Formats: structure tokens, sequence, C-alpha cells
């Protein structure tokens, strides 16, 4: 109903700033408390410097919902958003 | 002098006037300009 | 001399009708619109030059093409007041007139104004509607002045399409006065959408779209 | 020399410009004026591609005409402002990049390419690519409280 | 500050004759400007004067109540304005018949003089001494104080496809009456602007309004040197009437939107 179904969205797949930084904070959050990294870190210790990597890889486990203007929202995933 | 002083002034006055008026209006999803309640002004921002 | 410019003015304000009649939908003979000055003159201006309203009064049909596109465009009637002065009486007439020739839309052109008691039972002849247009009002056509662009009503199911594409309520979109005065020259209703495309200096062809109130 | 099925082509590109400096110099810009602000530079992406490849002294092009027009015909079609298949959507696509494809097209033109650029395929192709991306990422984002 | 930029017909924009032609008979100069002086004369006999002024010009001129109404004029401005006093008799007789009956001198006479004889009635001889003074309108769309010949330079294009420049004249105005002004013969009527775009959304609908409000700002913040993105502009003008009526941006056009209270509380 809210929802649209992954054949007919219609939203740009590229990923915007704001998305990148909330993720980014949202990430390096659950990071920075206890939350596991999927990816290496070797010496960037700094989990805002963990976050970007682990973007810069196409690792992170969050699902963006964007809600049109009339109220009903599509589900993208990080994993699918182009990241430029 | 007097003109500086009156005119700086008036000129906050100006902008913190469209400031308030405009305050709402955002860019959403569908590449439409809407205000708060969903008016659409522009439904393509700048026409670009 | 003062005769000739009022006949000249009344010509460029029937020409301005038949060309408004002509857009709304309604066909007209080509040439018609082509009518020359002088022509106009022999037909409608008396021996001393005088003009004659009522032998300007005529009659039009929606175009197939217009008839199938929009579903209600009817047959239209237009007129010309005769006298300087607008009554009760006149317009009781005319109404009267319409309903009997039974014509959905009509169209009175006056010279001076119009009661305002006459104007309070205007709306009072549904479903046939009815308007009025001052005549200088009509002397040049704002639709062809540089400013203005060119608007165009949709159908149902083009307005239909639209909103769902944006999903929408009829209310969200622009609005564009009843008594805007191009929202008059077509003769525009409530609930209608008129899209407007624009020279947009940075793509070119703007399409815009408004509803009425 | 003396073909035709390349004529075509040819013809139908040129007309194409025809019609576009019609509708711009009749409709747009009335006075005149040939400066304004658009998206995506175009003679810096045209330079870069030289530099890359070295394109100047008088070596001759190993690109056919075909491939130049069918990759600019293509282009234009590729520029995604609003993502969907209704009409309404395609119509609207077509009006936001009207100027812009305009100016797309009046700087890459055959003769253009071929003579004052002397692109290569492989610069062509990257000539491409770039001006797509570069005009992907040129987008208002949502959320920008403009 | 009301101003119009009346754009004349492509013959009389190159025509500097037919452009003074149009702007004297659009500029609305009045019966006020020519009158020179008015003094009442009391004229017991209708048959002739007892004044030198007039004499012999009324005398020869003939082959109720006595009080006459004499009124004289400034060669110069009937001259300019190119009206002859002749036409000032003939419209004061149309716009007021034959009330007063109007006795007009010769231009060879030095002094061009109307009479007005009256057909306690010595103040209503004042009274319409000075309604005539000022009620009557001999040329000119009510409303336009004076005009101005300017002339415009115009990119124009040319045979072989390049612009060339276009010398033309054209009629700037003080005084704004648009919906008028279109109907005057001898001017553009697609294409006339002017400084006020309230008429404008009178005249010329909404969009019209748009782009003369847009085109005005432009002008205001340009003329120093500036120059700002034109789609910020845009979104002004396009939010001040998304609703279809000028929303002036004060606490009145933007509280009376029927947005959340908070909003237009705090404001």
């Amino acid at each position: 109903e809210l929802a649209i179904l992954k054949e007919e969205r219609t939203t740009t797949p590229y990923l915007t700033k704001y998305e990148r930084a909330r993720i980014l904070g949202t990430r390096a959050l659950q990071i920075s408390m206890n939350a596991p990294v999927l990816v290496d870190i070797e010496g960037e210790t700094d989990p805002l410097q963990i976050a970007m990597k682990e973007l810069s890889q196409r690792k992170i486990p969050l699902v963006i919902r964007r809600y049109l203007p009339d109220g009903s929202y599509e589900d993208w995933g990080c994993d699918e958003l182009i990241v430029d | 002098l007097i003109d500086t002083a009156v005119k700086t002034a008036e000129t906050g006055y100006i902008q913190r006037r469209l400031v308030k008026a405009l305050e709402d209006i955002m860019v959403h999803y569908d590449g439409t300009t809407r205000n708060s309640l969903g008016d659409i002004i522009q439904f393509l921002y700048g026409e670009d | 001399e003062d005769n000739n410019r009022i006949i000249s003015r009344l010509w460029r304000s029937f020409r301005t009708v038949k060309e408004m009649a002509a857009d709304r939908g309604y066909f007209i003979s080509q040439e018609e619109m082509d009518q020359s000055l002088e022509e106009f003159r022999s037909k409608i201006c008396d021996s001393m030059g005088n003009p004659q309203r009522k032998l300007m009064s005529f009659l039009a049909n929606p175009t197939p093409e217009a008839l199938e596109k929009y579903s209600d465009l009817g047959t239209l009637w237009v007129e010309f007041c005769d006298e300087p002065s607008v009554g009760i009486k006149t317009m009781r007439n005319f109404c009267l007139r319409i309903q009997e020739k039974n014509f959905s839309t009509g169209i009175f052109i006056y010279q001076n104004n119009i009661t305002p008691s006459a104007n309070k039972m205007i709306p009072t002849v549904s479903p046939a509607i009815i308007e009025t247009f001052q005549e200088s009002d009509l002397v040049v056509n704002i639709t062809h002045h540089e400013l203005v662009p060119k608007h165009i009503r949709l159908s149902d199911g083009e307005k239909s399409q639209l909103l769902q594409r944006y999903k929408l309520k009829e209310s969200q979109l622009p609005r564009i006065q009843r008594e805007d005065p191009v929202a008059r020259y077509l003769g525009l209703k409530r609930g209608q959408v008129v899209k407007i495309i624009r020279r947009s200096e940075t793509s070119g062809r703007y399409a815009s779209y408004r509803i009425c109130l | 020399l003396g073909d035709v099925e390349l004529q075509k082509e040819l013809n139908s590109e040129y007309e194409q410009l025809v019609s576009d400096r019609k509708f711009l110099r009749e409709i747009v810009f009335v006075n005149g004026d040939h400066n304004w602000p658009l998206p995506v530079n175009l003679r810096r992406i045209i330079q870069n591609a030289q530099q890359i490849f070295h394109l100047d002294r008088a070596k001759a092009s190993d690109l056919t005409i075909p491939e130049i027009i069918h990759g600019v015909r293509d282009l234009c079609k590729k520029l995604f402002v609003l993502r969907g298949e209704n009409e309404l959507i395609k119509e609207a696509q077509q009006n936001a990049t009207s100027l812009f494809q305009c100016l797309v097209r009046a700087r890459l033109a055959t003769r253009r390419i071929l003579e004052e650029f002397r692109l290569n395929r492989d610069a062509f192709e990257w000539v491409l690519g770039t001006i797509e991306a570069q005009f992907q990422r040129s987008l208002v984002h949502p959320g920008e409280m403009v | 500050t009301p101003a119009l930029t009346v754009y004349l017909d492509r013959e009389i924009a190159l025509d500097i004759e037919k452009a003074k032609v149009i702007q004297s008979s659009i500029e609305y100069t009045t019966l006020k400007n020519v009158t020179s002086a008015t003094e009442i004369y009391y004229d017991p006999d209708p048959t002739s004067t007892v004044i030198e002024e007039d004499f012999d010009t009324v005398e020869a001129y003939f082959s109720q109540s006595p009080w006459l109404l004499r009124l004289e004029l400034d060669r110069a401005r009937m001259l300019d304005k190119q009206l002859t006093m002749n036409q000032v008799a003939d419209k004061i007789s149309e716009v007021f018949s034959d009330d007063l009956f109007v006795m007009w001198s010769e231009d060879n006479a030095d002094k061009l003089i109307i009479r007005c004889r009256v057909i306690e009635e010595d103040q209503m001889l004042k009274r319409i001494e000075a309604h005539m003074l000022d009620l009557i309108a001999l040329r000119g769309i009510p409303g336009i104080s004076k005009v101005y010949m300017v002339k415009h330079k115009v990119s124009v294009p040319d045979e072989s496809g390049e612009y060339k420049n276009e010398e033309l004249w054209a009629l700037e105005t003080d005084g704004i009456n648009l919906a008028e002004v279109m109907a005057v013969p001898g001017v553009d009527s697609s294409r006339t602007y002017s400084n006020s775009f309230v008429e404008i959304l009178s005249v010329l609908g909404i969009e019209a309004t748009r782009s003369s409000l847009y085109k005005e700002i432009l002008n205001v913040i340009a003329f120093d040197g500036s120059y700002v993105n034109y789609r910020h502009m845009a979104l002004l003008v396009d939010v001040m009437t998304s609703r279809g009526y000028l929303m002036a941006i004060t606490r009145h056009g933007i509280n009376r939107a029927d947005t959340g209270a908070l909003m237009r509380c705090s404001f």
C-alpha cells in the first residue's frame, strides 16, 4: 500500500549527500557503540573512518526508506544504491 | 553615514520577511517543489 | 471621423470574439475571421454609417475533433447588446431567448455596464451557462500579447491521468482565478485544468499546469 | 565521397540542427544573446580528452560517422531526470533537457568532431561517458530546502 | 514611479513624424492647460458686448440671463499641441451641448477668446467656470501626464542570419493606463509593457503578471551591475503567485495562507 514494489521503483538510484551523511553518522554511532564491523580495520581506529571505508566497499546493512510526498514509501538498499 | 545607518536595518527586515515566507519549501523525491501542505509550486525545480 | 474609429473598434472587437470562439473549439468559416474591414462596414454599418448590433449575433458549433475531445462542448450562441445600457428586462428576455433556442452556452456583450441586479440573476439560467464581456475589454486579444503564453485546456482523461501521475489532490495544484481575464476568454469553469507551456531560459519549454477557482 | 547511406544520416542530423537553431533563435532567445548558464561545461571535457590522448598533429581519424551520430542520438535519450515509464514522465524528461541537448548537438557535430577535435574512437567513448556521469552528478538532490 | 513603455508600429517606429503625431494623440492635454485667463464680465445686452477685446470680433461674428463667462487662451499651447481653438469650442459644445453659448474669436485676433453665456446665479457662473476648467478632456488617454519620444536600440536578425542593431523610436509615459492604451491606433498592442505589475494582473492575466514581476525584480537587482542565479528569483516569483493572486509578502498575505497555525503565528 504505502510500499511500492521493487520492480516499479522510480526514485533515483544514486545516493544523495543527505543519505550519505545520515548513513555514515548512523553506522559510525553503531560502530562506536559495539556494533559489528563489516570490513577490515588496519589503522583507522576512528569509527567514522571505519564507516567511510565500509561504505566505500558497499558493505553496510541499512535500507533507506524514502517517503513520497503523498505518504507512500519505497525501500532502497544501501547495497544497490550507486555511490558516486 | 546616515544613508548607511538607515539602509542596514531595512535590508535586515526585508531579508527576515523573505526567509520567513519561503522557509517551508523543499524538494521532494518526485522532483516537484512543494511547501508543507503539498501544494506544488514548481514541478521541476527551476525548470531544470 | 469619430464614427470611423468607432466602427474600426467594433470590427476589432468582433474579430476578437470570433477568434475566441474559434479557440474554445467552435468552428467558424475561415474567410469570416478574414472578414475585411470595409465588407464589415457594408454588412453592418448603416447608410449613415451607424452600426446594427442585432445584425451581429450569430451561432457557432463545436468542431468534431474538439467535440469528441471535450464531451460537453455544446452549441454556442453569441449576441451584442443593442441598448447602450443594460437593464433587467434586457437580460430577462435574453435569457428567455437562450432557453427557448436551447443553447448550452451563451455570450452577451454590452457597451457601458450591467446593472448589479441583472448580474445577480446571471447564474440563474442553469444548466445553460451565460457570460458577459465589455466591448472595450475585447478591443485587443490578450492571448496575442508578447508576455502572455498559450493556455490549453485538458480533457477529463488528460487531467485525471495528470493527477494520477503526481499522486495529487485537485486542491494541491496551483490555482488560477476563474475571473482571470484569460480564464474568461477561455470560458474557464471550476475544476478544469489548463496547461501552460512557458519559454524557460533553463529548459526552453517548461510545461505548467494550473487549476481554476 | 559520393556515398548516400551516409549522406542520409548527415542530412537527418543537419535538419535536426536547423530545426534546433530555428526553435531557439525564434522562441527562447529573441534578442540574440547566446551566453547563458548551462550544466556540465563541454569545452573543458573536449580539451581534457585532447590532452589525455595527445590529439594534436594531423593524424587521420579512425572513427566512423555512423558510430558518432549513433552515439550522439543515443546520448540525447540517456540524460535521466525523472525515472519512470508513464508517458507524462517521458514528456517531462524531454522538456527538461531541451536546451542542454541543443548545446550538446551544437558542440558534437560530425564536422566539428572530425576537424576541430580529431578525436579517436576511444576518445569519443570517454567524452560520452564523461558527459553522462558529470550531468548525472549535477542534479539537485532531494531534501534541499531550496 | 508609474511608467509605460509603448512600442510603436514598425513603420512608425522608424518614422519620427508619425511618432510625433501618435504621441501628440496619446498625450492627455486637457482644456485646463490651454486656458490662459478666466474673467466674468456682466454683459447686460445679449446682442452685443461692452468690452473692446472682442467687441469687433463678436459683432462681426453676429452678422437669456446676461451673465457672461469669458475665458482667455494661450496661443503657444494650442499651436504646440496642434489643436486649434475652434476645436476647443466644438469640444465644449459636445460636453455641454447648449447650456453655454460658445462664441469664438479668430486666430488672427491677438487674444483667442471663447465666450459662454448662461442659459442667485453669480456663484453658479463661477461654479460652471471651475467645473469647466477641470472636467473637459480634449485629447489623449486619461491618466497620462506626459509622454517621452524615447529612442531605442535592439538586436535584429539580418538577411544573412546575423544580428544587426536597428534604431527604433518609442514612447515612454508617466502614468499607467494599460487597458486603454493598447486600443490606441498606431501602437503595437501585442508587446506594450507597463511597470506596475498590478495592472498586468488586471489586464493581461496572471502569467503575464509572473513574467513582468520577474523582469522587474531582475532589473532592480541588476541595475547596479550585480547578477543572481535565475532559478532563485524564479522560485520567489512562482511562490509569490502560486495561488493565482499576488501573495504580497507581509503579515497579511503570509498569514492569510491556510497553512499550519504554528507557522503563521511565529512570523
